[PDB]
């Protein structure tokens, strides 16, 4: 409007509907559809199989953080000094103790979430949040004061994080086009095209 | 490359360049489309290079003639 | 394309010639040669770059044609 | 199998680069020499070879004053420039007799 | 003179908490060969992982960054013995 | 058979021997034994050029560069004996882990002609042989500087 | 039963086992640089022998043309290597003892 | 033969001005600046498109402030491996071209040090070589089973994506590039940091190299982040400054945007040659405004291609992760800002060779306006 004197913006009918009108002749998809793996993965039916599923990557950040630790002790110690103690020892607890806390945490959080989401019989943000309050309050069992309010939220605030720009985000915007006419405006007299551009082929590494 | 080691070509060269030329007759807007209207090419190349099926079949010939023999 | 390269290319130019002074701690007047020189380099350059650019957005149409974007006569009229 | 015969004198090879394209003109000739290609170069293309050497010649003579060898460097400049857009000419009028390019001129000018 | 902000602790205490950084140094090419080999096997083991939820992906990211010890931490406070 | 497997299974021992011993003069004279098995490897694949051209510039010219570096460099490195039973054990482990359960592909035999190769070298394939005369160039202008 | 197929399975653990004491033997067991450019060469070898086996296996020349291009590589890169580490050990300091052992 | 031609006229050439050059070598012309012109003249017939000729225009930019005929004759070695590298069609074009680069930058590196310099140097550029060598090695393992498994040598496949990954420099294969370009000269470290990047995005737009996991460009857009945050050093800051935005093209680029990312590859050229070449407090200001994306420098319209291409494959992580490290960055440059014209006196060498750091700072301010078109 750019005045002051009536509001800015518009209005749209509500009765009033537009027809779709497909945004190319022929419509080519480079995008792969979601794999049967993902949705057998994704399924949160049964509690014990969904934790069971997605434990194998919080146990391997946790062997990777174990090694990377056991790496960093075991770096320093000289091999020309003879030592008494067995260095193997010493660091297997390092990798041990650092996999089984990191595959807890994650095993928690899965369990929670899935419990919550069959409990609730609904898919919503307040699973992630549960899940990761719990997961926090586990984390901070022994810690001084400020760490239990703190690793609640942050680790609530995560499923937050990846529900609104993994899931939410795709979705919300799938109409957008970017090529031909706008999405919303058609009557505008742009280059419509015959086939939609194809700016790479399907993926297959 | 595709040249051979004594001469001529390769012993499978002639099995991808039929694959080839089968995706060259494709008119798919896409290689992974056209990959998949020329599968059958495909295999027969992968057959000529390793021979897996007729390894099977000698196995499953082996197999069956040392439980005949057992018997 | 653009109708003003010719005299920005000529501004930027004396930016050029101002700005190598400056930066060397002499005066902007300094070197009257070189505002010569970069303002003429500049423009041809400025005007060159106008006829590149415009050269690949016709051959950008001619390809879009080709693949079959069904550009009409007005369409046709924006790419000089 | 049994093994091909191969004649050692007469064993099929090829160049190394191949331009893969059908012939849209006419071929006037399918494989020019040397020779044949620099006779037909345009003179057009003659004038900008000489400008070209006239401008690396004072070049030269420009960057090889400041290290004392001005001659030397004007005279390798040319050459070499010469040279190389000299045969940058003799490989596009190539291109026009094997008919990849125009030829136009080309046909009419040697029948 | 002109006020200024209170440093906790003792200076000869906070000087001897600080040489103990100064410790023989170990050179990081190591580290990195064992980085640089792992991450390719590990990259090429990853074309083969199954398609995690983006939740679960960001959980692990988080719980990575918690238990990533930085390379000072363990300098620090690294000791030869059982 | 016999002496193909034997030629086979000796590259291990013969790979093996080089990171474990800890004289770095051995090592080498471990190395120009294995170089020799892998000629003999190639032997058995039916290539008699190539497995001379592996023995000419790896045992013939590279393994003397090593030596004369060897010389010039010589340190004290006699300090300890450190293949402690468990280190041995957890290498072979290693070594285990990573060679297990590949794809392997039946054994071929194939009568190689140096004059296809040479054809194809200086006919078809010209593009490599230039570039590879570009970096042989390279290691020279850069090495003797 | 069939000895191509013992034959190229003993092939391929040999290869993948040459490669791995190449690659990760060195470092491994700590060593000096030349030490580690010769498990270097050990790798490049494997690899170059693993062209060699293929091109065997399919008739083809491409193996043998990538294996004379690793010789090449691999024997320029050793020769610069070699020259950075005499020209290493040259410049080392009278504190310095193991200058050629990085990883100690 | 004729095709034939076109590639060995570049031979010729080469030759020919190498000969000349050691021929006619005294003192009394160090600065061989009609070799210089010459092998200039002879990049020219390497030209054939426009990624050729932005190969071509940062060739003969880097050869400007090398010295000696040995120098020039080395980058112009590394420009025909780079050229090479973007025709390659198979695994031994690959690896044969990038492994004449890793040759090329092993002497370069080592013929610009000084004796005092030796020790760090040699043993950065050894640290260089030895991951070399074990990224060369697994990718010829790997195509080797390749090859074997599939009869063919084919450019699209996990095995070249992962070696052109480390060749790019993002996720864990970024240490060389801190190490070697810590120790070596500054120049040296500019055009091995920017040049070999263009034949790498040319490679992987045109061969299709691509994968679906952004997990990697995610990575080296934190860890470079975070690392240029935490880095006392200035060499660091800029080390990491270029794995950030290298992790972020790289997600940009699998995804199609080849024509942004070879605008982003020029841009950024331009913007790190006047911060490298530090010779000016202006220059260098100007430079570091550019690299952070600063609005008014050429700077903007480099990093607003690959947000923009961002926004248009709409992924949401990534764009979230961009902003914050882009603001965690935006700390790191502050500090550039800060360490010259808010900490204290700060005194430099008099290094009068400003050959195109004074064009390049010009083209920064003055051509946001004629690229206005791309974004
Ligand atoms: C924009 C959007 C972006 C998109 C795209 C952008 C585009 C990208 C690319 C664009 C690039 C732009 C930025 C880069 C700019 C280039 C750098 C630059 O500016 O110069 C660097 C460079 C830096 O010089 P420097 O800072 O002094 O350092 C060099 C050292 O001296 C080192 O010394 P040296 O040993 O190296 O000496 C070599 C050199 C360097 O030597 C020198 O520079 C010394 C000074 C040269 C003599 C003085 C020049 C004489 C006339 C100049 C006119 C000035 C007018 C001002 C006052 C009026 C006086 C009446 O000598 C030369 O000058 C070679 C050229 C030959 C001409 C010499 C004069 C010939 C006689 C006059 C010709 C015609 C007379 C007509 C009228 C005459 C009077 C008006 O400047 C030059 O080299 C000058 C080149 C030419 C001189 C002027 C000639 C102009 C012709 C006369 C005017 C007539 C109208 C012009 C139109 C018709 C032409 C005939
Ligand atoms: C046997 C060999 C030993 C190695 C073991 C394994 C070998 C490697 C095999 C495979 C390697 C590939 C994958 C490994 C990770 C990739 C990184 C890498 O390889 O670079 C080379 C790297 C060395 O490179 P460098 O350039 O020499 O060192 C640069 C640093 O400055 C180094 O200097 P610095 O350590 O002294 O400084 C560390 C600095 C460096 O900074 C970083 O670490 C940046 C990384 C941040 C995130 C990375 C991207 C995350 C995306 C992951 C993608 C997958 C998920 C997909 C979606 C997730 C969306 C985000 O960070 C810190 O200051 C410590 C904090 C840790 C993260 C900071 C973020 C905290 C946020 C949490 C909020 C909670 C606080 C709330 C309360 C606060 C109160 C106010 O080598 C390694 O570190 C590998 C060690 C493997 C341990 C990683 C632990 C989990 C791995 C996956 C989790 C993903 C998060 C990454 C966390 C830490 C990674 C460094
Ligand atoms: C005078 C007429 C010029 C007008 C047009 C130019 C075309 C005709 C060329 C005529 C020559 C004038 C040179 C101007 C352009 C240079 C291009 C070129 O030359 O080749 C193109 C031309 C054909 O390729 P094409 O036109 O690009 O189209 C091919 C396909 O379309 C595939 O190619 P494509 O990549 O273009 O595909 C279309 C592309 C769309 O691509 C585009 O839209 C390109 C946009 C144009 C940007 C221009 C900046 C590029 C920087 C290079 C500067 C030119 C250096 C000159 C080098 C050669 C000197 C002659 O779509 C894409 O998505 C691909 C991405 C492309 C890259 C993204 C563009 C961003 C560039 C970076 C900009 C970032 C800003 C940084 C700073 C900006 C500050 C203002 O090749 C030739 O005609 C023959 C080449 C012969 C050159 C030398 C031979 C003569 C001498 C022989 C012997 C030499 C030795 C003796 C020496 C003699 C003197 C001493
Ligand atoms: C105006 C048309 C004709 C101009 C006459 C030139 C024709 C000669 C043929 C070409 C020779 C080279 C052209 C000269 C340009 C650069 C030469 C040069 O570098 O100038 C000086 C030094 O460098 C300079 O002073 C820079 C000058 C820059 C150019 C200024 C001249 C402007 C016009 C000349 C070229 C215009 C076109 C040339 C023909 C197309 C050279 O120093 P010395 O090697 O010691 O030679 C001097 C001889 N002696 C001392 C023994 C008496
Ligand atoms: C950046 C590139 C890196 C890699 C480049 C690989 C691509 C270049 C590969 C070629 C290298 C040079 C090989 C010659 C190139 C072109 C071929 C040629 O011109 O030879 C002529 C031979 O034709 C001739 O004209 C003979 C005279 C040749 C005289 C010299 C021309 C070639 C000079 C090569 C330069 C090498 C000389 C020393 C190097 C300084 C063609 O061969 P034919 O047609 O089979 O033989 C003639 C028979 N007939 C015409 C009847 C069909
Ligand atoms: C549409 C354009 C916009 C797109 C941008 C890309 C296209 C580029 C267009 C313009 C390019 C201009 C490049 C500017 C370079 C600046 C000139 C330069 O660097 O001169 C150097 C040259 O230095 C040299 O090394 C000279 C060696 C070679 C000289 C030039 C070689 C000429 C070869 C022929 C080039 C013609 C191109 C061939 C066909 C296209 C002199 O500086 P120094 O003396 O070293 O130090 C300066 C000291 N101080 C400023 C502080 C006083
Ligand atoms: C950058 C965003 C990060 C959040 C920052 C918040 C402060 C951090 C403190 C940590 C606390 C954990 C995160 C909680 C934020 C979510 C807001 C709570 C509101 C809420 O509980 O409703 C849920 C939906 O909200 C939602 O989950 C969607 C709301 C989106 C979050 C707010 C977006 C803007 C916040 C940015 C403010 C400033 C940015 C600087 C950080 C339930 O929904 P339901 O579907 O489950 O219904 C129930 C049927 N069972």
């Amino acid at each position: 409007t750019f005045n002051y004197v009536i509001p800015y913006g518009g209005s749209s009918s509500y009765t009033i509907n537009n027809e779709p009108v497909k945004a190319e002749e022929v419509t080519v998809d480079f995008s792969k559809e979601p794999s049967a793996s993902s949705l057998k993965l994704a399924d949160k039916s049964d509690w014990i199989a969904y934790t069971f599923n997605n434990v194998p990557l919080m146990a391997t950040v946790g062997l990777l953080a174990g090694a990377h630790e056991a790496f960093l002790h075991y770096e320093r110690t000289p091999i020309y000094g003879k030592r008494t103690y067995n260095i193997i020892k010493k660091l297997a607890p390092i990798v041990i103790n650092k996999t089984a806390y990191a595959t807890l945490l994650g095993a928690i959080f899965c369990a929670t979430d899935a419990l919550y989401e069959n409990y609730s019989g609904k898919k919503s943000y307040t699973s992630g949040m549960v899940a990761g309050a719990a997961t926090g309050a586990v984390f901070a069992i022994g810690r001084p004061l400020p760490q239990p309010l703190v690793w609640p939220l942050v680790f609530a605030a995560a499923p937050v994080i990846a529900d609104l720009f993994g899931e939410v985000y795709p979705e919300s915007m799938k109409s957008a086009r970017g090529y031909g006419t706008p999405y919303g405006f058609e009557n505008l007299d742009d280059a419509v095209p015959t086939r939609n551009p194809i700016r790479r082929n399907p993926h297959h590494y | 490359s595709g040249f051979g080691l004594q001469s001529g070509t390769a012993r499978c060269y002639d099995w991808y360049m039929d694959y080839l030329k089968c995706m060259d007759e494709s008119k798919a807007p896409m290689i992974t489309l056209r990959k998949q209207e020329c599968s059958e090419w495909l295999e027969d190349y992968n057959e000529c290079l390793h021979r897996d099926k007729l390894k099977l079949r000698k196995l499953l010939i082996e197999r069956e003639k040392n439980k005949q023999e057992a018997a | 394309g653009w109708e003003y390269a010719g005299t920005y290319g000529a501004l930027c130019g004396m930016v050029y010639a101002i700005g190598s002074n400056v930066i060397s701690g002499r005066a902007w007047f300094r070197r009257p040669w070189v505002h010569v020189t970069s303002v003429t380099l500049s423009y041809l350059g400025s005007k060159l770059l106008d006829e590149v650019q415009d050269t690949y957005y016709l051959e950008h149409l001619k390809r879009v044609e080709r693949k079959g974007l069904q550009v009409t006569e007005e369409h046709k009229k924006l790419f000089s | 199998t049994w093994p091909k015969p191969i004649n050692p004198y007469d064993v099929p090879s090829s160049p190394a680069y191949h331009r893969l394209q059908e012939p849209s003109y006419p071929v006037i000739d399918k494989d020019p020499d040397f020779w044949t290609a620099v006779s037909n170069v345009r003179k057009e293309e003659w004038g900008t070879t000489a400008a070209v050497a006239a401008g690396t010649f004072v070049m030269g003579y420009y960057l090889g004053a400041k290290g004392h060898t001005g001659k030397a460097s004007a005279y390798f400049t040319s050459f070499l420039a010469t040279k190389s857009i000299t045969l940058y000419h003799a490989y596009n009028s190539a291109d026009r007799l094997m008919g990849f390019k125009e030829n136009s001129r080309e046909v009419v000018k040697n029948v | 003179d002109e006020p200024k902000h209170q440093i906790p602790g003792n200076a000869l205490d906070n000087w001897a908490f600080l040489r103990t950084y100064a410790k023989p140094l170990p050179d990081m090419i190591h580290y990195y060969y064992y980085v640089y080999l792992f991450g390719f096997f590990f990259v090429y083991k990853v074309a083969d992982f199954p398609e995690y939820s983006p939740r679960v992906l960001v959980m692990a990211a988080l719980i990575g960054s918690l238990f990533y010890v930085r390379r000072d931490w363990v300098h620090r406070e690294f000791k030869d013995s059982p | 058979m016999l002496l193909i497997y034997i030629m086979l299974s000796n590259i291990v021992v013969l790979a093996l021997s080089v990171v474990l011993t800890s004289s770095p003069f051995m090592a080498l004279m471990y190395s120009i034994l294995l170089y020799l098995n892998v000629q003999t490897i190639l032997w058995s694949l039916g290539y008699d050029f190539m497995a001379l051209i592996y023995a000419l510039v790896y045992v013939g010219a590279l393994a003397v560069l090593f030596l004369f570096v060897v010389m010039m460099v010589r340190i004290q490195v006699s300090t300890l004996s450190t293949k402690t039973i468990q280190s041995v054990l957890s290498w072979l482990a290693i070594i285990l882990i990573f060679s297990y359960g590949d794809v392997s592909f039946s054994f071929p035999c194939g009568a190689e002609s140096l004059l296809n190769f040479g054809t194809q070298l200086y006919s078809s394939c010209s593009d490599l042989t230039l570039l590879n005369s570009l970096a042989l160039t390279i290691a020279l202008f850069g090495s003797l500087v | 039963h069939n000895d191509a197929e013992f034959l190229g399975a003993v092939y391929n653990f040999s290869i993948r086992s040459v490669f791995i004491t190449g690659i990760l033997g060195a470092v491994y067991w700590r060593r000096n640089l030349i030490t580690m450019l010769l498990c270097s060469e050990i790798a490049f070898i494997a690899c170059s022998v693993n062209f060699l086996y293929a091109s065997a296996y399919l008739n083809d020349m491409a193996g043998m043309l990538f294996s004379i291009t690793i010789t090449t590589i691999s024997a320029c890169e050793t020769a610069l290597g070699l020259a950075l580490c005499v020209g290493y050990f040259q410049s080392r300091a009278a504190n310095e003892v193991e200058a050629l052992n990085l990883l100690k | 033969m004729w095709e034939n031609l076109w590639y060995l006229d570049i031979l010729i050439n080469v030759l020919i001005i190498t000969i000349f050059g050691l021929i006619s070598c005294s003192s009394s012309a160090t600065k061989s600046y009609d070799l210089k012109g010459c092998f200039i003249i002879s990049m020219v017939g390497g030209v054939y498109d426009i990624p050729s000729a932005i190969l071509w225009c940062l060739a003969s930019l880097s050869i400007l402030n090398f010295n000696g005929f040995f120098a020039s004759l080395f980058l112009v070695f590394t420009w025909i491996s780079n050229l090479f590298a973007m025709q390659s069609l198979n695994f031994l074009g690959i690896y044969l071209a990038f492994e004449m680069q890793s040759l090329c930058l092993l002497v370069l590196g080592k013929i610009t040090a000084n004796e005092n310099q030796r020790w760090f140097a040699y043993r950065g550029l050894l640290k260089y070589l030895v991951l070399s060598l074990i990224a060369g090695s697994i990718f010829i393992f790997h195509a080797s089973s390749s090859y074997l498994q599939s009869g063919v040598m084919i450019s699209d496949s996990l095995v070249t994506y992962v070696f052109l990954l480390f060749k790019l420099g993002v996720a864990p294969f970024h240490m060389y590039t801190l190490e070697l370009f810590s120790v070596v000269s500054r120049h040296v470290a500019f055009v091995f940091s920017t040049l070999p990047k263009l034949s790498v995005l040319y490679l992987i737009s045109n061969s299709n190299i691509g994968s679906e996991c952004v997990w990697w460009g995610l990575i080296s857009l934190w860890l470079g982040s975070i690392s240029q945050y935490q880095s006392v050093f200035v060499r660091s800051i800029l080390l990491y400054s270029s794995v950030a935005e290298i992790g972020l093209v790289l997600l940009v680029l699998q995804e199609g945007f080849s024509w942004e990312a070879f605008s982003w590859v020029s841009i950024y050229f331009l913007s790190l040659s006047g911060v490298w070449h530090a010779n000016s407090k202006f220059v260098s200001a100007i430079s570091v405004a550019s690299i952070a994306g600063l609005p008014p420098f050429l700077g903007f319209i480099g990093k607003a291609q690959i947000l923009k291409s961002l926004v248009s494959i709409n992924l949401g992580i990534l764009i979230f992760s961009s902003i914050l490290a882009a603001t965690i960055s935006f700390i790191g440059y502050l500090r550039l800002i800060r360490l010259m014209y808010l900490v204290s006196p700060v005194k430099w060498k008099n290094n009068k060779d400003s050959s195109f750091i004074n064009w390049s700072t010009w083209m920064l301010t003055v051509g946001t306006l004629p690229m206005v078109y791309s974004v």
